[PDB]
RNA sequence: AAUCGUACCGCAAACCAACACAGGUUAGUUAUUGUAAAGGCUGUAUAAAACCAGGAUAAAGGAACUCGGCAAAAUAGGUUAUGUUUUCG
């Protein structure tokens, strides 16, 4: 079994394409796998839950192993300690999405700006050729 | 201050205050059940479901 | 690729304060011949901006900033214009354009200005003596000349120590805390791979 | 004041500082380095260099039990060092003494050779040699209130928050207070020196050797054991020939070892080194000569001290003795013998509490490093080997390593039945049958030995045991029967 | 909120800065097996006695961590 | 290793107020020097009445207004040699 899923339909992830379960509009971390339009029953199930936004460097994370070592011995403090650890894990899923959305926006803006520069260049080149023809025609 | 918001729903409160287990715990509650059986109401308690 | 004005005396600068166009006719003609003839003016000059309007502006600022770093004393705007043109050629046309570039540097603390001392506000307003500008080797967080920056830092350092101990005395943390937010996702990992390929190539 | 579009710089200085302090992975570091390497001031450029050696070790430890390290990382680690090395040279003229220490150590620690840095360090070393070895020299002071125009070029004071600084009272009667700073820089120059910068580095070090030899005073705080080792290897690598300087350097090492033993009372417990205990404070950090009690803070999550050793340890003795072997011809025999005896006394006293033996843990790498130097120096002593064997685990060692250890003990005339039994017992449990003898692998050696190779290892162990004179035991009898 | 009353628990990545080894040592040019055999044979079989050791010897004690002063 | 929750709304046109109600509703997180990344949202067709509501400007005078400086306006901030009163802070 792999640790992370690698085959995602990126049109679905960004939001241009509908999913395999259209009734769900905002998949949960454990619902992403079965809402993928490329879902297949032959692929082995990953051993951990990650969203499509997670980086490939998360495969070396072992969070529950570290939690046990930091476990307080007082049950009253232990219960609150565990509650804060679960809160940290859930928040990490939505830090990745925010970085994912901000990172893509910068790439899109750069590409859009580059296209704008090229279009103006072609228009100015075309006009210059027309201007030259006018002078040549008039001798 | 604006009035009319005397109802603040709570599922745990509703079961404990008016539930069937509560109505059967006292003699007066048992009499209330009999009165509702005599009148022939289809639902006896707010706690009832199929 | 600087372009000359229709008077063939200077280059046009990329900013909103430039009121002269760029001559672009295939043949050189005096202004008086074609300006009063009645022909369309767009056949002789380009009144618009270049496709690289923003990139050219950033390049010009670097040239001005580098020249100041090579200087050892504050100088006037006129000296800056002559020095840059001599080093690289005719690329800047007016002192007003250089002034606009300097204002951007002053705002972000990439440069500083030395101002004269006047007895009354009215004398300062009516004064016409040119100003002197310098450059910081690295960006700073305080305004003014190096002497003024040191004075401002001293006041800031005292304030920080005053605040930190007052917080401790009133049962607050001496230094504020936050949480570390994870800003590395799949998009960032692909950017790094792209960057290495560009560097290798 | 810093709002809008900056036409000169792509990123604000304050934001760039935030990213540097927020680095935990090489991929994140590559993202910062490959974009804004040309806009770092000396404070930022040197900070990145110090972190890189630690980030590389972290990623090697992130690998889980059944995984392997990504092969693309080590190439990227050296790629980032080269890019930062170029920027270090560009801003080298504006660094402080402490900043130069950070950048130089990072490249030397990573064993990355750079001609541009080596040439820059060569000139700096010459300038600092005549200033830091002067008798009328003062310690480096971090308490700066009104910086000079040249100090504003270091980038320390371009900050929106409090600048941490040491709160200690600087000594006013110290001799050569910055000797340790000079020793580290010289060692980095020798290591970073390349093919085209070897001549310049050697010339600079030779002048330092002459200046060091022609000195009639000793620093009031004697140089740390680490600093002494670094300086000794700086001469050894560069090939500097100066017996006067070499002898003086070993004299300081001898003096420090005696001082540690003189000021030690065995009744207190096993010998331990003197260290500097650094704690975080409101305005920065403070250094103490002795540890605090454990404390619970209402704001800090970690109140533990950073321990910076000053005396010698087994780790440092294996590097100083290694340098001595390289520089044997330039050291008088009498001084070498004195240091060897002091080393044995230091080891013996460090593993004894009260009147009973209390072994101190050691690793196999450390033991081999110490023994290798002794073999080259031809020093045989049972007081230096016996403490090392008691503290050496013998559970994950290969059969070959156990055989070698047994041979070493016999040659050094170690007399301890416990040590011999712990070795033969481990070796017997590793010698398996099938009709071919197989010797297991382990930390000590790579691969397994089968057939004659296993028999040879058994014969050597039996020969060492026979010479030692151990009484017959089950483990030895089985080994003899198999071999 | 954004403002914390104390340092957050160590749930993020923790980069360790302890026990960093960067010292120089000798090479691996050790003696050959035959040389060791010859040396062992040359050892005189001196009939000496063993040292008086305590009945129970404690196991090795771990060493305390160390840092560097390049802060 | 079984069992129950997992769709959608959640400062709201979906919950408490008879309503698609200018009201009420707990906790956890995020960009931003003088600003502010992500994300989210959107109004039948005109105008040169009286009058009403919420703003702006105003010559000369400056509480003459009024039960009443109601409302509006106003250098508002910091450091001071000296003096006064104290329960001495
Ligand atoms: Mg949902
Ligand atoms: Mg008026
Ligand atoms: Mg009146």
């Amino acid at each position: 079994r792999p640790i992370m899923h690698k085959n995602w339909d990126w049109e679905f992830v960004v939001g241009a394409k509908a999913g395999r379960k259209p009734a769900i509009q905002r998949p949960k971390p454990h619902q992403w796998y079965y809402c993928n339009p490329k879902y297949s029953a032959e692929d082995p199930l990953p051993t951990k839950i990650f969203p499509p936004h997670a980086p490939p460097t998360a495969e070396s994370l072992d969070d529950w192993a570290k939690f046990r070592k930091l476990c307080p011995k007082d049950p009253v403090e232990a219960k609150k300690f565990r509650k804060h650890f679960v809160r940290f894990l859930n928040q990490r899923n939505y830090d990745w999405r925010t970085a994912f959305e901000r990172g893509l926006a910068k790439e899109v803006a750069v590409a859009k700006a580059a296209q704008r520069a090229e279009d103006e260049t072609k228009r100015q080149e075309a006009w210059h050729a027309y201007r030259t023809a006018v002078f040549e025609s008039a001798l | 201050m604006k009035r009319g918001m005397t109802y603040q729903p709570s599922r745990k409160k509703r079961i404990n205050k008016h539930g069937m287990e509560k109505r059967l715990g006292t003699e007066d509650g048992r009499l209330t059940i009999l009165r509702r059986l005599e009148k022939g109401r289809w639902r006896l308690t707010v706690d009832m479901f199929r | 690729r600087p372009a000359l004005t229709p008077s063939f005396s200077r280059v046009s600068d990329p900013w909103t304060g430039e009121k002269e166009a760029k001559y672009a006719a295939p043949y050189r003609i005096p202004e008086e011949v074609w300006k009063n003839s009645g022909a369309p003016k767009i056949l002789f000059q380009d009144p618009w901006n270049s496709p690289d309007y923003d990139e050219v502006r950033k390049k010009h600022a670097v040239l001005v900033h580098d020249y100041l770093k090579q200087q050892s004393q504050p100088i006037n705007v006129q000296t800056i214009l002559e020095g840059v043109n001599k080093t690289h050629g005719l690329v800047l046309g007016t002192i007003e354009y250089v002034t606009s570039l300097l204002e951007n540097m002053l705002w972000h603390d990439m440069a500083y200005v030395v101002k004269p001392v006047f007895s009354s506000p009215r004398k300062a307003k009516l004064s016409k003596i040119p100003l002197l500008y310098g450059a910081n080797k690295y960006q700073q967080v305080f305004r003014g000349t190096p002497k003024e920056v040191a004075e401002r830092y001293e006041a800031a350092r005292a304030k920080h120590i005053k605040v930190a101990f007052t917080r401790l005395r009133t049962s607050k943390t001496p230094q504020p805390f936050r949480r570390r937010t994870d800003e590395y996702s799949h998009v960032q990992a692909s950017q790094s791979a792209l960057g290495l390929a560009a560097a290798a190539a | 004041f810093h709002t809008g579009v900056n036409l000169v710089q792509p990123i604000d200085t304050s934001k760039l500082t935030r990213q540097i302090k927020k680095l935990t992975l090489l991929h994140e570091a590559a993202l910062t380095v490959l974009q804004y390497s040309n806009y770092c001031n000396p404070e930022q450029a040197t900070e990145i260099l110090r972190r890189l050696p630690f980030l590389m070790r972290h990623e090697e430890s992130r690998v889980l039990k059944g995984q392997t390290l990504d092969p693309k990382l080590p190439p990227m680690f050296h790629g980032l060092l080269h890019v930062m090395g170029d920027r270090f040279v560009q801003v080298f003229s504006d660094c402080n003494l402490r900043q130069i220490e950070r950048g130089a150590w990072a490249l030397a620690a990573a064993r990355h050779q750079h001609d541009g840095v080596a040439l820059a360090l060569s000139e700096k070393l010459k300038q600092l040699t005549q200033e830091l070895l002067d008798l009328n020299a003062k310690p480096f002071n971090t308490r700066v209130t009104k910086p000079t125009p040249e100090q504003l070029n270091s980038g320390i004071f371009a900050s929106r928050v409090l600048v941490p600084e040491s709160v200690n009272q600087l000594p006013v009667k110290a001799v050569l207070p910055e000797f340790n700073a000079l020793a580290g820089i010289a060692w980095a120059l020798a290591t970073v020196a390349g093919e085209h910068s070897a001549a310049a580095a050697k010339a600079a070090l030779e002048q330092l050797a002459e200046k060091f030899g022609a000195l009639q005073v000793d620093p009031k705080p004697l140089p740390d054991a680490d600093s002494l080792c670094r300086l000794a290897w700086a001469f050894a690598k560069a090939g500097v020939h100066n017996p006067a300087a070499v002898d003086k350097l070993f004299h300081l090492a001898e003096e420090r070892l005696k001082s540690q033993l003189q000021a030690h009372d065995p009744a207190s417990g096993p010998l331990r080194p003197r260290c500097t205990y650094r704690y975080k404070t409101v305005r920065g950090w403070v250094d103490q000569h002795f540890p605090r009690k454990p404390r619970d803070s209402s704001y800090l999550g970690d109140t533990a001290p950073k321990i910076i050793p000053r005396d010698f340890e087994i780790d440092s003795l294996g590097s100083l003795l290694s340098a001595a072997a390289l520089l044997r011809d330039q050291v008088p025999v009498e001084r070498l013998q004195t240091i060897l005896n002091l080393a044995a006394q230091h080891t013996a006293a460090s593993s004894v509490a009260g009147g009973a033996l209390q072994p101190l843990m050691v690793t196999y790498e450390e033991v081999t490093r110490v023994l290798a130097a002794c073999e080259q120096l031809g020093f045989r002593s049972s007081t230096l080997v016996t403490p090392l064997l008691h503290g050496l685990p013998m559970a994950a060692l290969s059969a070959e390593a156990l055989s070698q250890l047994a041979a070493a003990a016999t040659l050094h005339h170690v007399r301890s039945r416990t040590v011999y039994l712990r070795i033969v017992r481990a070796f017997n449990a590793k010698l398996s049958v099938s009709p071919t003898l197989v010797a297991g692998a382990g930390i000590g050696a790579e691969g397994k030995k089968e057939g004659e190779a296993a028999a040879a290892l058994g014969a050597q162990l039996l020969l060492a045991v026979t010479k030692a004179g151990l009484p017959a035991n089950a483990s030895v009898s089985r080994i003899a029967s198999l071999v | 909120a954004k403002r914390l009353l104390r340092e957050a628990p160590p749930f993020t990545e923790q980069v360790d800065e302890k026990n960093f080894d960067d010292k120089d040592y000798l090479g691996a040019g050790a003696m050959s097996n035959e040389q060791l055999r010859k040396e062992l044979e040359k050892v005189e079989p001196g009939e000496a006695k063993w040292d008086e050791e305590s009945p129970l010897i404690p196991p090795p004690q771990p060493r305390q961590y160390r840092n560097k002063g390049h802060q």
